[PDB]
């Protein structure tokens, strides 16, 4: 954390205030009224908005004028790591564990490669919404998780 | 055309194509010339060491030599980055 | 002028060297 | 030339002396099978080493097997 | 064999022929006549036609043009 | 045998082309040969290790001979920081008039190439002043060359040669290398430091005819074997000390100050002599665990016998590996080549960040030649320590003599390892690509904000645990009160802290977002090129498409388009595989390397923190921005004395792109087409009266890859050594 | 002797010698025969081609120039 | 049995080819290939391009034997006929090659016997290192 937070950095507004100014030139050539004006000021509106969310979530910046990430595990910026991981853990698991529900409903049967270039939608939509409870996958690992054969 | 076990180089086309055969249409005594001064490097062994030690030294010999390019010449060298 | 060493080195020792080696490779005992 | 080794794994299909381009194998009376032959590598002289007889091997593993070794104008597929 | 020919075709027509041309005859060429004395040495087809040139396209990030900086790299 | 190669009948009975190919390849291949026994290996190899010596002592001579003869040196120890060493002199006769004149640098009479090896700032430090001084070293070197071959010679008459069983003595060939190849040898260096190299860097000459009379210091062995050592570190040189001087000198000859010589930029000398004093110590000691002749000492065997964790996680733990290695002379160079080639890598991570010759932090251009030089050497000697641990897998390696014990078990659970090298592969290749395009796209866009530059704080971390005080953190010896800092106080840790703390050099430098995402770059590099060496060091003895993969050795051309389909199957093609990708690896870490320390002899290390986050910067402020210079080593204009750079700028590509048609199109082509003009030859008048006496065929399968391969590498080596060298000493 | 020129080009010129390069100011390789085309169809309107009034192409005109704009649209 | 002998039979009716016998066949080997047709017909030459297959018997010399089976087992196909190939050499002694066993090699036969074959099958064999330094190989075995 050797930065300096973003609110108070003034190569960060630097950054703003250029990235405004080359927008804002383009403005000139159109006129007011108009199509590309509107564009271009509703891509200004954008800009500013984002560089003002930086800011108001604390985010630290380096001498660059840029936000940079801690992921060290610190507190204060979990939002930067930690929380949209946790997020991504779920659906990974779930995308696998949906995914691998389907691979056994398919497996005893038939002609199980049928199924795995032919999807069962019906079967597939069955199983889609088992993946929001996949973190009880944990109770099957107590018991049946893994083959043993292997 | 054929083939008989008799004359297998037959059979397989062993055959001198372009061969001449014919007598030396080269003039006498022309060929005595060349047949006593180009005897020496006619016994093989002898004319690889000759061309080897001739060839290498004479190449050696041009070793003395002006116009090739033995000079930096008065020319200011430069110096020419953080210097040396 | 020692620097005449570079065609022995440079010419001489490989024609040699090839043309022995050639000799060796192509021997048939 | 290349070595051509059989194993008592055959079962007498007979497919690679049918796919042999330079007439390697042949069948020999045997056994060790409901075929009763076996196949056999009498010419390994002429062998090039295309492997068209491991290539059509029924057997679990190979039952033919070609190893590679010292090489002979024959085995080098050379018409020259 | 294609892309000698394209690459041949790019610089002798920006070399000789395309460029601009004012009301007193002077004509300035795209990269000023350097195909005849340059592109016969393959480090001025290195040089003098490639690294040259491609500046643009390695320049064109935050531009329009910055779709074919992408695409360079991506293609690379 | 009957003609060449006459180590193989087989191979000579061959009447094609590839007889004299295969035979210059197979040659050191030993174990192959006809008629190998065990005794006759150990003693060729022996002989060649002889030869190898006689080749190094013989190609340092040749550097000290050339140095004194055409370079300057005398020149350069009066001024280092101004004064270009000279490698030698260029005699060639295509030089046209321009390239004599641009060449002739240096202070020469004619032209001459400029060193970069750092010969000189070595040979300096260790003492060395004027070309008398070289001579009689490349005289030396040049006698110690000839007792190589005279040695050599001599254990191969049947009256000299050793028995196996002496090669198998371990305990006693470990015994002596640690005691006296590592310690003597270590504490007879220290020597020549206290009576050359130190006093020479106080202004005071000491060679062979006056270090006798001439005492290395005041007090003379009295304090040493008082046993108050003290004494040695009492009067340190000061810190206005001018190198080869008496101004400032002092008179210690044991110190350990830490960090840097003020003037010279490094190590202290009184600081190595006091290194390889107490690092004999442990090698000396350490030399005499083992049991000889004495009654006293460790079997190497029982130990290992005794190495079982009870409750059998392990199985029969290490038993039988002692003769699995001791019997096994490829495990023995694995072994050799992995901790060789790791120690490989420590010399270029700490050379370049612990200057130890007098004036090379200076010259920028030999830092970045010898730190790209040994991480090539490392990479190249890493493959090799994986291409010989499955040659023993196939060679050496007893299944029944090795049952359940470590080794065995390696190949037991072999999917388990393979497949998640494969993961962390994967997952690294993912996200780190994954990044670095992600921030292209931000600046595409032209929103640089909106990057992804995570900081790299846990290294951050380190750096401030050392004692640097950026980042803050109030970490240890970055805190004061820090019960390390307080018990190195005063030591070793003003000169430390003073050194890690200098902005110029290079100990520890500041790293940022750019630094973390090239070293997750460099750890994909690491995983993947493991990842295949050792899937092919597993899978040598087998796998399900190929159960018997032994029986076929080491290197063949495949199995066949049967089962599938089965070209490049060989553990040999895995190890071809393996070189792309570790010289893919290399070239991510001298790349960074690289591009961090010109910036920061630049003075913009700016440059680098924000360009060196998306792949665009790498191409447009690294490589085409440094090439400036180097591609105009001649011109339609003129030449430079860079032109040689170019022309090896481009040979390198040449070479590299050459090797690219022996990798992509493959040998059915090419032999088809060589028979079609062994029909020309023939048909052709005039000559068909000439007849070949080895049958022109196609290159074979494997030797295909092998020359595919050496083109590739030596176009790659080449070409970024132009771009290294050309880019750095353009500017310096 | 194609490439090979290319890289004899090289090598000459990186040891300072350009005049024994082949180029137009050296040793000259002038493409006689599609020059001296490309002079008949420079004369080939009125001459041989009464019907046509100028040439075929701009690049075989060879005192003839078209511009539009500031830039140049095609020249010999 | 004793095989079939030749040779004085005529050759097939062909134009010429550049696949032809070179220099190895007069001076390693070469090779000839014969048969009897029932029908003057039109066959693809392995070398070459066309041929006219003469009606009765025929003889075809060819290099390297490949050629000869590739055109032989094109001849049992595609048209019933049967084949027979020699190895000639170039002193004049000749071989007999294929079938060389009364009946072809797909068949099996009672007069052959076996070359080369382990009664251990399966991938039974050694280790490399067992058979370290003996001339050996584990195959061979
Ligand atoms: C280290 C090796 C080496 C050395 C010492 C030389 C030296 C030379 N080269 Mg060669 N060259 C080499 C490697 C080498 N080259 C390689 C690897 C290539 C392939 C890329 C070439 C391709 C090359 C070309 C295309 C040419 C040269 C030419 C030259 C000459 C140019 C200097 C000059 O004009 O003076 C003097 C010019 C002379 C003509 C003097 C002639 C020298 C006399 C006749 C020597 C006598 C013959 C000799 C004894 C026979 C050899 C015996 C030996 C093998 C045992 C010079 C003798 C040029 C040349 O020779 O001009 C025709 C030239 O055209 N070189
Ligand atoms: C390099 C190895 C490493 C590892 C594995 C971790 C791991 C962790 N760190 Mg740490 N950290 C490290 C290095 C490391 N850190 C370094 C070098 C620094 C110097 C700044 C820090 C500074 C630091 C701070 C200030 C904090 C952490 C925290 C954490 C924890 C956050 C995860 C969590 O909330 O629980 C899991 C949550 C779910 C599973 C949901 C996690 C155990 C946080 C913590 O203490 O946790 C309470 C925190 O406050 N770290
Ligand atoms: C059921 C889906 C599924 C599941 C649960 C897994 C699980 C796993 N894979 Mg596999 N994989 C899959 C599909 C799947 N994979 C497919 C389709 C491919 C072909 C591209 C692969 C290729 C692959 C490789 C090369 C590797 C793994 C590995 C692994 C293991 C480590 C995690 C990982 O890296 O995966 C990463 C996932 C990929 C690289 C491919 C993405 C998989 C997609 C997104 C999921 C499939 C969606 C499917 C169509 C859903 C069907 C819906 C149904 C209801 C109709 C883990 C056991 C690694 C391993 O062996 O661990 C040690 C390993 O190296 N996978
Ligand atoms: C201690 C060092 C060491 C030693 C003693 C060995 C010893 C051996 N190796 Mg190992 N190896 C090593 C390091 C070492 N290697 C390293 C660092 C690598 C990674 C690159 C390898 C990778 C390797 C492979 C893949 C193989 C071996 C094999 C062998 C065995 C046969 C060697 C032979 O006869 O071929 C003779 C070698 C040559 C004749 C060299 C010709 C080819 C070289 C590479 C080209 C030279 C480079 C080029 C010309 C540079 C000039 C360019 C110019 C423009 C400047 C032998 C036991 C072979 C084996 O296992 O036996 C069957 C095998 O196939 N090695
Ligand atoms: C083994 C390391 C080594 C290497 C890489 C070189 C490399 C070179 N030498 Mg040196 N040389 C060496 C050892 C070495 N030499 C030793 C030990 C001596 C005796 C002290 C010499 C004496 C020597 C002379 C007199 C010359 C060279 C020259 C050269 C350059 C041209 C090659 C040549 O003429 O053949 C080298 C000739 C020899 C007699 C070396 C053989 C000595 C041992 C047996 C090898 C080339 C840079 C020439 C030069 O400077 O180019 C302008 C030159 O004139 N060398
Ligand atoms: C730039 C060229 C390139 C790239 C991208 C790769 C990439 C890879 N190599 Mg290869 N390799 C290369 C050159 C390359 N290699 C060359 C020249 C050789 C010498 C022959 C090798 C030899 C080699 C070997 C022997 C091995 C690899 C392996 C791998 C994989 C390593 C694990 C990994 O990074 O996970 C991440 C995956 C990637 C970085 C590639 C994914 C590409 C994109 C990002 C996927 C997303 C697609 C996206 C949706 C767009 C879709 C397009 C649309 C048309 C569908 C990875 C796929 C190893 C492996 O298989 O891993 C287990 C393996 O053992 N390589
Ligand atoms: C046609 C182009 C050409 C040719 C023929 C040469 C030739 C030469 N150059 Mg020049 N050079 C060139 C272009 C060329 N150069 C260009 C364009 C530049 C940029 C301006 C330079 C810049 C340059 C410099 C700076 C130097 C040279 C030097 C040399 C000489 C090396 C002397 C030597 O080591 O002997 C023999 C060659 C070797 C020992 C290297 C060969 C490496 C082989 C491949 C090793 C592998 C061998 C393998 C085991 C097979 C062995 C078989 C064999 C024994 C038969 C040689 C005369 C050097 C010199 O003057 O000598 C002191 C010198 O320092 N050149
Ligand atoms: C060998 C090169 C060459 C080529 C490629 C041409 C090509 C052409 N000529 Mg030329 N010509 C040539 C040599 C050549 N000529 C020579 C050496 C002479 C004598 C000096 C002429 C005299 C000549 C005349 C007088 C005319 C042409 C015309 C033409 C054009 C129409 C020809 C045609 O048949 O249409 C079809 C023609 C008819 C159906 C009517 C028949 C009467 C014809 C034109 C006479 C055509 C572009 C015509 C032209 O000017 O086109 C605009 C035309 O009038 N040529
Ligand atoms: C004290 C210290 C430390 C330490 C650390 C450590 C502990 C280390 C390490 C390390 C390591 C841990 C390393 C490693 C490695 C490795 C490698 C590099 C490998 C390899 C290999 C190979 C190549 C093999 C091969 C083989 C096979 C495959 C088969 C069998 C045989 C053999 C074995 C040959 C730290 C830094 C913390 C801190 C500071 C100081
Ligand atoms: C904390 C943290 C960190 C660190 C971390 C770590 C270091 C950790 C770890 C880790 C680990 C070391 C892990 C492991 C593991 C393991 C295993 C062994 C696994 C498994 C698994 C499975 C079996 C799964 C399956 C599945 C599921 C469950 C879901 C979906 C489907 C599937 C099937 C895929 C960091 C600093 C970065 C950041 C902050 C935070
Ligand atoms: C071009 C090519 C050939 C034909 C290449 C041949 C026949 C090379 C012949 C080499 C000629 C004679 C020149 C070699 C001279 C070199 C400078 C080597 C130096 C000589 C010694 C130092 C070794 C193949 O046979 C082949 C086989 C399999 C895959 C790819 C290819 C392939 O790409
Ligand atoms: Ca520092």
């Amino acid at each position: 954390s050797g930065l300096t937070p973003c609110k108070e950095s003034k190569q960060f507004a630097k950054r703003e205030k250029q990235s405004i100014k080359k927008l804002e030139s383009s403005l000139k050539i159109y006129a007011a009224d108009s199509a590309p004006a509107l564009a271009i000021n509703a891509t200004i509106e954008k800009t500013k908005r984002r560089f003002d969310n930086y800011a108001k979530q604390g985010l630290l910046c380096g001498a660059d004028g840029l936000p940079h990430l801690i992921v060290s595990g610190d507190q204060r910026h979990w939002g930067e790591f930690i929380t949209p991981g946790i997020l991504f853990l779920y659906i990974a698991g779930w995308i696998g564990w949906v995914g691998r529900s389907y691979l056994i409903a398919i497996r005893d049967e038939k002609k199980p490669t049928q199924k795995e270039i032919i999807i069962d939608v019906p079967l597939a939509s069955r199983l889609v919404f088992r993946g929001f409870s996949w973190p009880i996958a944990a109770y099957r690992e107590l018991l049946n998780g893994e083959l043993v054969a292997k | 055309v054929y083939f008989d076990l008799e004359d297998i180089g037959n059979t397989t086309g062993q055959w001198d194509l372009y061969g001449s055969d014919a007598p030396s249409p080269y003039s006498p005594l022309q060929s005595k010339f060349f047949e006593t001064f180009a005897a020496p490097f006619t016994k093989r062994g002898l004319l690889l060491k000759f061309l080897i030690l001739g060839g290498g030294s004479t190449l050696a010999y041009f070793s003395t030599t002006a116009s090739g390019d033995i000079l930096p010449i008065v020319k200011g060298p430069q110096l020419p980055p953080k210097l040396g | 002028l020692p620097s005449l060493f570079v065609p022995l080195v440079g010419l001489l020792f490989p024609a040699v060297a090839m043309a022995s080696l050639f000799l060796h490779v192509e021997k048939r005992l | 030339s290349h070595s051509v080794k059989i194993y008592d794994t055959c079962i007498g299909c007979t497919q690679c002396v049918r796919a042999c381009p330079t007439d390697v194998l042949e069948m020999i009376p045997w056994g060790g099978c409901k075929a009763k032959q076996i196949a056999s590598a009498p010419r390994t002289e002429d062998c090039v080493g295309c492997k068209r007889c491991e290539s059509a091997c029924p057997t679990d593993f190979l039952s033919v097997r070609v190893y590679l070794w010292h090489e002979t104008t024959r085995s080098m597929g050379l018409a020259y | 064999s294609i892309s000698v020919v394209i690459f041949h075709f790019s610089w002798k027509m920006q070399s000789d022929v395309w460029g601009t041309i004012n009301d007193q005859g002077v004509v300035t060429h795209i990269t000023t006549g350097n195909f005849a004395q340059s592109s016969i040495t393959i480090n001025g087809w290195l040089r003098d036609f490639l690294w040259a040139q491609a500046s643009q396209v390695i320049q064109s990030y935050g531009s329009s043009l910055s779709a074919y900086g992408l695409f360079f790299l991506g293609a690379h | 045998a009957l003609r060449l190669p006459r180590f193989s009948q087989g191979i000579a009975q061959d009447p094609t082309t590839r007889r004299i190919w295969f035979g210059i390849a197979t040659a050191h291949d030993f174990e192959s040969h006809d008629d190998i026994t065990e005794g006759r290996l150990y003693q060729n190899i022996f002989a060649s290790h002889f030869g190898q010596l006689a080749i190094i002592f013989l190609w340092t001579s040749g550097n000290l001979f050339h140095v004194a003869w055409q370079g300057n040196f005398e020149a350069w120890v009066q001024d280092p920081f101004h004064v270009r060493p000279i490698a030698h002199a260029i005699w060639d006769p295509h030089f046209g008039q321009p390239a004599v004149e641009a060449f002739t640098r240096g202070g020469a009479l004619g032209p001459v190439n400029i060193a970069y090896s750092g010969v000189y700032q070595w040979w300096y430090t260790i003492g060395l002043r004027t070309n008398e001084d070289l001579y009689t070293g490349a005289i030396f070197l040049l006698f110690l060359s000839f007792i190589s071959l005279l040695a050599g010679w001599l254990h191969l008459q049947p009256k000299w040669k050793p028995s196996v069983s002496w090669f198998k003595n371990a305990e006693s060939r470990l015994n002596h290398h640690l005691s006296g190849l590592f310690g003597v040898s270590s504490l007879a260096w220290a020597g020549h430091l206290v009576h050359v190299a130190i006093p020479g860097s106080r202004g005071e000459y000491v060679r062979w005819n006056n270090f006798l009379d001439v005492l290395p210091y005041p007090q003379g062995l009295g304090p040493l074997l008082t046993g108050q050592w003290n004494l040695y570190a009492q009067n340190p040189s000061s810190s206005n000390h001018l190198f080869g001087t008496t101004q400032g000198a002092g008179t210690a000859i044991l110190t350990i100050l830490g960090g840097f010589h003020p003037q010279t930029q490094s190590l202290w000398l009184t600081d190595m002599a006091h290194h390889h004093l107490a690092i004999a110590f442990l090698f000396l000691i350490g030399g005499l665990m083992y049991r000889t002749n004495f009654g006293i000492g460790h079997s190497i065997k029982y130990i290992l016998e005794a190495h079982i964790p009870p409750g059998g996680r392990l199985g029969r733990g290490h038993k039988g590996l002692y003769d699995t290695i001791n019997n096994s002379i490829h495990f023995q160079l694995g072994l050799a080549l992995a901790s060789l080639g790791v120690i490989t890598s420590l010399v270029a991570q700490h050379m370049y960040s612990l200057p130890a010759y007098a004036f090379i932090a200076q010259d920028f251009t030999t830092q970045a030649a010898l730190y790209t030089h040994h991480q090539y050497i490392a990479g190249f000697i890493m493959t090799g320590a994986f291409a010989h641990g499955p040659i023993f897998f196939i060679r050496d390696y007893n299944p029944e003599q090795n049952a359940d014990n470590v080794l065995a078990r390696m190949l037991e659970h072999k999917e388990a390892i393979i497949s998640h090298l494969s993961w962390a592969s994967l997952f690294l290749g993912f996200h780190t690509l994954g990044l670095y395009v992600h921030n292209d796209v931000m600046l595409a866009f032209g929103t640089p904000e909106k990057q992804i530059l995570i900081e790299p704080i846990f290294a951050q971390w380190i750096q401030s645990a050392h004692g640097k005080t950026s980042y803050g953190f109030d970490v240890l010896l970055s805190s004061t009160n820090g019960p390390a800092l307080n018990a190195g106080r005063n030591i070793w840790l003003p000169g430390w802290l003073n050194a890690i703390n200098e902005n110029s050099n290079s100990l520890f430098l500041t790293i940022g977002p750019g630094d973390f995402l090239v070293h997750h770059a460099i750890a994909l590099g690491l995983h993947t090129t493991t990842l295949i060496l050792v899937k092919g060091a597993l899978d040598a003895r087998g796998s399900k498409l190929m159960p018997d993969k032994k029986d076929f050795g080491y290197s063949f051309p495949c199995d066949g388009p049967g089962r599938g389909g089965t070209c490049d199957i060989s553990a040999w093609d895995d190890f071809y595989l393996a070189v792309f990708w570790m010289l893919n690896t290399i070239g991510w870490v001298t790349f960074y390397w690289h591009w961090k320390h010109i910036t920061l002899w630049r003075g913009n290390v700016s440059q680098f923190n924000e360009s060196s986050t998306y792949l665009m910067g790498w191409l447009r402020d690294y490589l085409w921005l440094n090439s400036s210079q180097l591609i105009n080593g001649y011109t339609p204009l003129v030449c430079n004395s860079l032109s040689v750079w170019a022309w090896m700028f481009l040979f390198g590509h040449l070479v590299w792109a050459t090797g690219f048609m022996f990798l992509i199109s493959w040998r059915g082509y090419w032999q088809e087409l060589i028979e079609t003009l062994a029909w020309a030859h023939e048909r052709t008048p005039l000559a068909n009266l000439i007849r070949w006496r080895d049958k022109p065929v196609a290159l074979s399968i494997v030797q295909a890859r092998l020359v595919g391969l050496v083109h590739f590498s030596v176009g790659y080596i080449f070409t970024y050594a132009a771009f290294l060298i050309a880019s750095t000493s353009g500017k310096f | 002797h194609s490439f090979g020129l290319y890289i004899h080009n090289d090598t000459m010129s990186a040891l300072g010698r350009p005049q024994d390069m082949f180029s137009d100011t050296a040793i000259q390789l002038q493409p006689v025969f599609a020059q001296w085309i490309q002079n008949t169809h420079a004369l080939a309107p009125g001459t041989t081609a009464p019907g046509a009034t100028a040439s075929t192409s701009l690049t075989w005109g060879g005192g003839d120039l078209v511009a539009v704009g500031n830039k140049v649209a095609l020249l010999p | 049995t004793p095989p079939e002998l030749d040779p004085n039979t005529p050759s097939p009716i062909f134009g010429g080819s550049t696949g032809g016998l070179l220099r190895k066949a007069q001076v390693e080997e070469f090779y000839v290939i014969t048969w009897e047709s029932p029908k003057e017909q039109i066959f693809e030459m392995p070398t070459g391009g066309a041929a006219i297959m003469r009606e009765g018997p025929n003889l075809l010399k060819l290099a390297r034997k490949e050629q000869c089976l590739a055109l032989g087992t094109r001849l049992r196909s595609k048209y019933k006929i049967k084949y027979q190939f020699y190895r000639v050499f170039p002193s004049g002694e000749v071989q007999y090659l294929h079938p060389k066993d009364g009946v072809y090699p797909e068949k099996v036969n009672p007069g052959r016997q076996g070359v080369g074959v382990n009664f251990r099958s399966i991938g039974k064999n050694v280790s490399p290192i067992e058979v370290k330094f003996t001339g050996k190989q584990p195959y061979d075995l």
